[PDB]
């Protein structure tokens, strides 16, 4: 649990994530606040998303509760936050790091999956019209995950 | 005509049609004494037609060593006449009588026969008439420390369920022309060979969708085969497969046919020659009891033991067994002839009740058919166990002094335990404890503690309670039952009301806990078992762990520095299912009824406790404007529930009960097919709605359909209840109402600045200010499975069927809606009384104080299959701290309340170790990688006041310790784990 939490914690001290930031809120080791950055390659370029990452107690055989907080204009998360992620849900396993999670979350942002939607709307417009959902995309992340 | 409402947990075991074959069979019992009045109260709390009771030996005190059901008042009469009239009160479905005289017609009118207490040649004289007359016999005998039984349903009995499992299902991804089924991605279908499946739904190959069960031929973890079916079809795509389940004939012998050769049931493979011993040993009994009168072997006597040991040589002789006699066993089974244990009593009572119950119900598969148990390695060891020692004292304890002696009788009576919870398994405990003797002494006490209520459901599987106790208390009823019993319990029991958490701990704190002797657990969760097993750690308290699951148990014991703990261990977890599954495509019964729980906490229990509280917190509005996740579902679901949308009569109740149907049934759907339409495909060709995903169509309302009456009624009666309104369930209302409405037209929309702050407070300031409504509060709707009279199962049937019609799923009832929604475990009365039997079979090793980690033993068993194994306890982990060999669980540091620094620089001088990070509870204390000003703020303050600091809490008066989590590196840089720090305030 809590040794778990600390030995995961120092792991992204030691090497840094470039990418990701993961840290306690205050002095709290049950309540992480993470940052990740948009993918060069992608219409999020340029954004800085904030999650909140919450540990059961019976981490690391529970799933953590990622959620976005930034608000983001993507197939796969909805206004929530909630992110479509099979290894959150049901494929957890006690042996994945918060790096691993970070690293998947950012390679969701880097390809959307419309084919099992989460937001179908947003899954529509990106089949059919793919430059308005660029246009959107980049809008939301201009609006929201800059300042 | 079951009632649901006592049968709830037992007939999500058995089922509606086990229960009703069940409740027209009769037993009749022969012999009641311990083990006798053990099958007896099983069977009548299992629901049996009626239950008959022979027994005209009149009683004597030692009698009362496992006989629940009698007093120091009775002694001289009858047991049967005696104990009737306390097993009538159990159940009030199944009546008892009272036998004077048995004659061998007479037991023609009965479905099973149990045998206990009878010498062999009567056994065989019954056992002779129902052999050839169709009629279930079990045989059951307990001596001392050993036991046996033996089953005997007749030559054509029919099994139709054999492991209690329910069907094999799955689903197909393409089915060649040479049988091969394939199952879908990363899905194991987990048949067997020679089973049969039948397939429904199939896409190309029709003929398999008639539904004839076909043969099984396993190819793989993923795939089988069912043959040739060439003519059927060339190939087929999709579909689902579901297994057949066929009946089993199984062919029993006679009791004077299996003892020449018998066959055994192996409850242990470490020893697989002792069965074969045990035979010849209690036929040896018999014949010795029948040659002294009646009398067995007197306790640790050798003149008997070796006359019993010649008796036991004449029978290897006579039946021709090429088996050679141990002569130790065979002697210690004389020894303990007369021994009455309650812990084997209630062993035994819970198997050979379920042998009862298969043998009404045709269900599970029987012990077939000489099932010889013993738990040797209980005997104690560190007393003196003689002739002297073990002969009886005229006392109610003779039957267990007979095998331990008074010493051991002595160290039980001074016993100080500790019981968490006082369900089926805290009854049972209590009422093996009370028999027992323990904690009768001067320095003995029991405390139990439990904070829920009688209710309904639990009189049919915890026996200490009864119909005029519901809604009392747990522990205070336990209590004065167990106290009642056996009355030198009088004043030796604590009672609590108290749930065991981090809230507790001035109440079970260290003074509680410095004075037990050992902890016993009989939870249902995994929070407390963890949180128990976490004191026990830190106390070093033995403890006993039990847990049951429909038919199947287990058992564990923890001992201090010898074996790991509770928390060593995982368990498989709970399954969820994926969010973009439940919210737009199901495919299972489980996803929809999970989706209206979630619709229901949604509609009734959210948004009134966000109304709630924003007319209570002051500030509410900002703190949600700046806090939670979505302001404006807040402010939306404040101003409908409020203003826009407040029912004045139950007439707008039904009226908005009709809109929530539109909203949830057909409009988000149609929106749904909007999106994805019917014919659309993927990105790589192949259509969308295949496989896994079903295409959903939408719902119009028709009143006369009764899923959608029902969803409107519990609707309508629910939102009333929330606005206290008086709700109505005469259909000519809803008839009248309904038909006057107008839908209100829908569209699917495609789609296609700062403003919307703006308009958040224009929607929060149109809502009236918390000054004009001061007492004003909605009522939420707290999710209640037990109780049928609030609409809350019936709402979320309703809305769960509708949504299988919706994705052409099958509807399920309210029976297994409540299952699944309501998190139900099965549990049984036998499953309860075996693992009771075994905790107090391990009881007996930790009072004796044994050492040795071969001498424990966890248990586990399935009496659906009639499995029993039982193995050793893993012993608890070793490491190397600065060389010298540390136990990872039962070691701590011991360190005074000095500062942090002086804690450093104790570890580096002492430990040669350099310290990274140093928690307590949930808090970082100190990490390596905090900025200096920080430390150089937190170093000079004590361990104390660093956590009063940090978690800005006061330590309470009654705390006296600290649990530090410590992670420190080597002076290479290396990690290495090293216990917790006990720091002493
Ligand atoms: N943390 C806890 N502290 C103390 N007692 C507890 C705790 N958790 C559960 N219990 C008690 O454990 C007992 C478990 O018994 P059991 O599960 O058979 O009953 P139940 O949960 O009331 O019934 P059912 O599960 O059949 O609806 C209950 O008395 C419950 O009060
Ligand atoms: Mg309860
Ligand atoms: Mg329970």
């Amino acid at each position: 649990a809590l040794k778990r939490i600390n030995r995961e914690l120092a792991d992204l001290g030691k090497d840094p994530p470039s990418s990701s930031s993961a840290g306690p809120v205050g002095d709290d080791l049950f309540h992480w606040q993470a940052t990740i950055m948009g993918p060069a390659d992608s219409p999020y370029a340029g954004g800085v998303f904030f999650l909140s990452i919450h540990f059961p107690t019976d981490y690391p055989f529970k799933p953590p509760k990622v959620n976005f907080t930034t608000r983001i204009y993507h197939p796969n998360i909805n206004s929530n936050g909630s992110i479509c992620l099979d290894i959150l849900r049901d494929q957890w396993s006690p042996a994945l790091t918060i790096s691993k999670v970070l690293l998947s979350i950012s390679s969701l942002l880097t390809d959307p999956n419309p084919d099992d939607p989460l937001v179908p709307e947003i899954a529509h417009v990106y089949k059919t019209d793919r430059s308005r959902y660029e246009l959107s995309a980049r809008e939301w992340t201009r609006k929201y995950a800059i300042g | 005509t079951i009632d649901e409402g006592l049968y709830s947990r037992q007939l999500y075991v058995l089922g509606h049609e086990a229960m009703k074959q069940m409740s027209q069979s009769n037993v009749l019992i022969i012999g009641c004494k311990g083990l006798g009045v053990e099958i007896a109260k099983n069977v009548c709390l299992a629901g049996v037609k009626s239950v008959t009771l022979y027994d005209p030996q009149p009683t004597r005190i030692e009698d009362l060593s496992s006989q629940y059901f009698l007093t120091e008042d009775d002694i001289g009469v009858p047991r049967a006449k005696v104990t009737v009239s306390k097993l009538a009160e159990l159940n009030q479905y199944v009546p008892v009588s009272v036998v004077d005289e048995l004659s061998t017609e007479y037991l023609k009118n009965f479905k099973c026969v149990v045998v206990t207490e009878t010498s062999l040649t009567k056994q065989l004289e019954i056992n002779d008439f129902t052999h050839k007359n169709h009629i279930a016999y079990i045989a059951a005998d307990s001596r001392g420390l050993f036991g046996s039984i033996f089953c005997d349903f007749g030559e054509n009995f029919i099994c139709t369920d054999t492991d209690g499992n329910e069907p094999l299902t799955g689903m197909i991804a393409s089915i060649t022309d040479d049988g091969v089924v394939t199952m879908l991605e990363e899905t194991r279908h987990g048949l067997e060979n020679g089973d049969f499946v039948k397939f429904t739904e199939v896409k190309g190959m029709p003929g398999l969708n008639d539904g004839t069960p076909r043969k099984v031929e396993v190819k793989g973890p993923y795939t089988f085969s069912i043959g040739s079916v060439k003519d059927l079809g060339s190939a087929g795509y999709n579909g689902v497969f579901t297994q057949v389940k066929v009946p089993t004939k199984i062919s029993f012998k006679s009791l004077r046919e299996s003892l020449k050769d018998p066959e055994y049931v192996y409850p242990d493979f470490g020893k697989m020659m002792r069965p074969p011993q045990y035979h010849i040993a209690f036929q040896a009994l018999s014949a010795f009891a029948d040659a002294h009168e009646g009398s067995l072997p007197r306790p640790r006597n050798d003149i008997d033991a070796a006359e019993f040991f010649e008796f036991c040589k004449k029978i290897a002789s006579t039946l021709q067994f090429d088996v050679e006699l141990d002569e130790k066993l065979i002697k210690e089974i004389s020894y303990q002839a007369r021994g009455d244990l309650v812990a084997m009593s209630a062993f035994l009572g819970g198997a050979v009740a379920q042998e009862v119950l298969k043998a009404t119900t045709s269900k599970f598969y029987p012990l077939k058919q000489y099932f010889y148990f013993d738990s040797l390695e209980s005997l104690p060891s560190s007393v003196t166990i003689s002739e002297e020692t073990c002969k009886p004292r005229g006392c109610r304890y003779d039957g267990q002094i007979a095998v331990f002696g008074s010493e051991f009788q002595e160290k039980i009576a001074s016993l100080s335990t500790f019981l968490v919870g006082a369900g089926a398994i805290g009854c049972e405990m209590l009422k093996n404890w009370a028999m027992m003797g323990v904690a009768t002494g001067e320095s003995g006490h029991i405390s139990v503690t439990d904070m829920d209520s009688i209710e309904k459901s639990n009189l049919n599987r915890q026996f200490l309670f009864r119909p005029r106790d519901v809604g009392k208390l747990k522990s205070e009823c336990a209590s004065t039952a167990v106290s009642i019993m056996n009355p030198s319990l009088t004043g030796k029991i604590t009672s609590y009301q108290e749930r065991v958490g981090p809230e507790s701990e001035g109440i079970f704190g260290d003074e509680f806990f410095e004075k037990l002797s050992l902890v016993t657990n009989a939870l249902d969760n995994v929070e407390a078992r963890m949180y128990v097993d976490r004191r026990c750690v830190f106390f070093e308290k033995p403890l006993l762990e039990s847990g049951t699951l429909g038919t199947k148990g287990n058992t564990q014991v923890v001992v201090p520095h010898l074996t790991e703990s509770y928390g060593s261990s995982q368990d498989p977890p709970e399954k969820s299912f994926p969010i973009c599954t439940l919210k737009n495509f199901p495919n299972r019964i489980e996803h929809t009824i999970a989706w209206a729980r979630d619709l229901f906490e949604g509609l009734f229990k959210q948004p009134i406790d966000n109304v709630n509280m924003y007319l209570s917190s002051p500030n509410f509005l900002e703190t949600s404007l700046k806090t939670s996740s979505n302001p404006r579902e807040v402010l939306e679901n404040i101003r409908d529930y409020l203003v826009t949308e407040k029912p004045l009569s139950f007439e707008e109740c039904i009226m908005w009960a009709r809109l929530q149907f539109d909203k949830f049934f057909n409009n988000n759907i149609q929106q749904l097919l909007f999106n994805f339409p019917k014919d659309s495909v993927t990105s790589t060709g192949q259509p969308f709605w295949s496989g896994p995903k079903r295409a959903p169509t939408p719902l119009s309302f028709d009143i006369h359909n009764r899923e959608h009456f029902d969803f409107i009624v519990a609707a309508a009666s629910l939102y009333a209840f929330n606005y206290g309104l008086k709700s109505e369930t005469d259909p000519a209302i809803y008839e009248r109402v309904l038909a006057g409405y107008n839908p209100p037209p829908f569209a699917p929309k495609s789609g296609i600045a700062n403003k919307d702050k703006q308009e958040l407070k224009s929607i929060a300031d149109s809502l009236p200010p918390p000054s004009s409504l001061v007492g004003f509060r909605l009522t939420p709707a707290e999710f209640e499975k037990d109780d049928d009279s609030n609409h809350h199962i019936d709402f979320i049937t309703a809305a769960s069927n509708l949504r299988a019609m919706n994705y052409d799923i099958t509807p399920a009832d309210r029976f297994k809606t409540k299952f699944v929604a309501g998190k139900i475990v099965p549990a049984m009365c036998t499953s309860t009384a075996v693992v009771s039997g075994l905790v107090c079979l391990e009881l007996v090793k930790l009072v004796d104080g044994k050492k040795k980690i071969e001498e424990y033993k966890n248990g586990f068993f399935n009496l659906a299959i009639g499995l029993f194994t039982f193995s050793d306890p893993i012993a608890s982990p070793k490491m190397k701290v600065n060389g010298k060999e540390i136990d990872k669980i039962w070691d701590r540091y011991n360190l005074p309340d000095c500062t942090l620094q002086e804690l450093i620089d104790y570890f580096q001088k002492e430990e040669g170790l350099e310290v990274t990070m140093l928690s307590s509870g949930v808090s970082l204390l100190y990490a390596n990688f905090q900025p200096p000003k920080k430390l150089a703020e937190r170093l000079p303050l004590k361990i104390s006041e660093l956590v009063e600091q940090i978690t800005k809490k006061k330590l309470e008066p009654f705390r006296k310790h600290l649990v530090l989590e410590i992670c420190c590196d080597d002076a290479n840089g290396e990690d290495v784990e090293v216990p917790f720090i006990c720091i002493k305030l």
